[PDB]
């Protein structure tokens, strides 16, 4: 089940995360904190698809957004 | 007795500006004059399809308050309404529209109406695939079925199409083909600015192979890195209502101007990928110091005539006025048959 996804920071740096589809958005924000030191309350995560630009919210899973292996999330400071 | 309450023709209803909300009123007028969508709400088809538990939805509140606004605008009891209740829900679920760009609000409403009305109540997680050498019809059909397994709504029915995406890694030359849904198209305009361009040329630009910018690389699985691949899009399947956004804000921000090209777009019979489209609505943008002003042209479904909507004011229009440099978002409806 384990898979790699990427987060693009505002700098343009690509973070690599190890996740599972069942991981919560809060847990993803925690993993981003572990690596970048950005507190989760300041993180805005966007999943840019060809038909939607969805903001990932606490209480959902990566699976809720159909995040795929090697997907990229955009991180915005806000 | 009541400002705005006047017996009027249904749909000929303006929207008060709440303070820089004309970007929202213009979008609403385009959606209001999308006949399959308005008819769906006025006939109360939405009540059975509200999705209150959708983890990507707005608890049904975007669809509910949109439906209530549409019912006011098409009741016949108003010359304009003040969409406070709708604007409150938009700000609640998309606070970026508080204190804007008409297109970005449209994208949000198309997304929010879709999820609030999504017929899939328990979505399966689906690993999406690329072509892997299979014929285009096979891969496209699989992609549409995968889309429908998670996304099945009046918004999908009306607005969602498919294009074929071909990505080529510049380093390993691997080719990756996917079929990807969309709910509107953003068309580039020629750079440097030309004074006149047909809409078909901007569509041609859209389907031209372009190297991805260094700010939007694509992960190559072979190289195990993000690469500046080239991306080529082909319009594969076109929806009954095609929303066409003209990318007028193509200048770097310091220029503080837009591409004011006269884009000549058809009123009747825009032909694309074997489909024939007719214009039903236009969002206009007029330049101005504080982000400018948005208005709309739209064809009324009950009398077939064109009208101009400027916030609370509604007036008759002619189609000869509609192609102007102010045109920004175009709504096209597919013709049933042709020839
Ligand atoms: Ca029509
Ligand atoms: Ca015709
Ligand atoms: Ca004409
Ligand atoms: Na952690
Ligand atoms: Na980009
Ligand atoms: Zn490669």
């Amino acid at each position: 089940a384990a898979m790699q996804i990427f987060v693009k920071t505002p700098t343009g740096k690509f973070i690599s995360l190890e996740v599972e589809p069942s991981d919560t958005i809060e847990n993803v924000k925690a993993k981003i904190q572990d690596k970048e030191g950005i507190p989760p309350d300041q993180q805005r995560l966007i999943f840019r698809q060809t038909w939607a630009s969805k903001q990932l919210e606490d209480g959902r899973t990566l699976s809720d957004y159909n995040i795929q292996k090697e997907s990229t999330l955009h991180l915005v400071l806000r | 007795s009541e400002p705005g309450r006047n017996n009027e023709q249904p749909g000929l209803c303006g929207l008060s500006n709440l303070g820089n909300t004309c970007f929202m009123n213009s979008a609403i007028q385009c959606l209001s004059n999308t006949p399959p969508l308005t008819e769906y709400f006025l006939n109360d088809k939405y009540q059975e399809e509200l999705n209150f538990d959708n983890p990507l939805g707005m608890r049904g509140e975007i669809a509910k308050s949109y439906a209530e606004l549409i019912k006011q605008m098409w009741s016949g009891k108003f010359s304009y309404v003040t969409p406070r209740a709708f604007k409150t829900q938009v700000g609640r679920f998309a606070p970026q529209f508080s204190g804007q760009d008409c297109q970005e609000l449209l994208a949000f409403l198309l997304d929010g109406l879709h999820e609030d009305l999504n017929r899939i109540r328990k979505k399966p997680y689906i690993q999406l695939k690329d072509a892997d050498g299979r014929p285009d019809k096979v891969v496209a059909e699989e992609a549409w079925e995968n889309h429908l397994k998670r996304n099945d709504s009046i918004i999908v029915d009306i607005f969602h199409g498919l294009f074929k995406s071909t990505l080529v890694c510049p380093e390993c030359a691997k080719i990756s083909v996917t079929f990807d849904p969309f709910c509107y198209l953003t068309l580039p305009l020629p750079m440097p600015k030309k004074p006149f361009v047909k809409l078909k040329d901007c569509i041609e630009l859209f389907t031209t192979k372009e190297k991805l910018g260094a700010e939007d690389p694509w992960y190559c699985p072979n190289c195990k890195e993000h690469q500046q691949a080239t991306k080529k899009l082909d319009l594969w399947s076109l929806p009954p209502v095609l929303v066409v956004h003209l990318k007028r804000f193509s200048y770097s921000r310091y220029m503080r101007d837009k591409l004011d090209t006269l884009v000549d777009f058809p009123i009747n019979d825009l032909d694309m990928s074997g489909c024939r489209y007719n214009l039903i609505a236009v969002s206009n943008h007029y330049g101005g110091m504080g982000g400018g002003h948005y208005t709309a042209f739209a064809k009324n479904k009950d009398d077939g005539k064109w009208y101009y909507f400027d916030d609370s004011s509604v007036s008759t229009a002619s189609e000869d006025q509609i192609v102007s440099k102010a045109a920004y978002v175009l709504f096209y409806q597919r013709q049933d048959s042709s020839g």
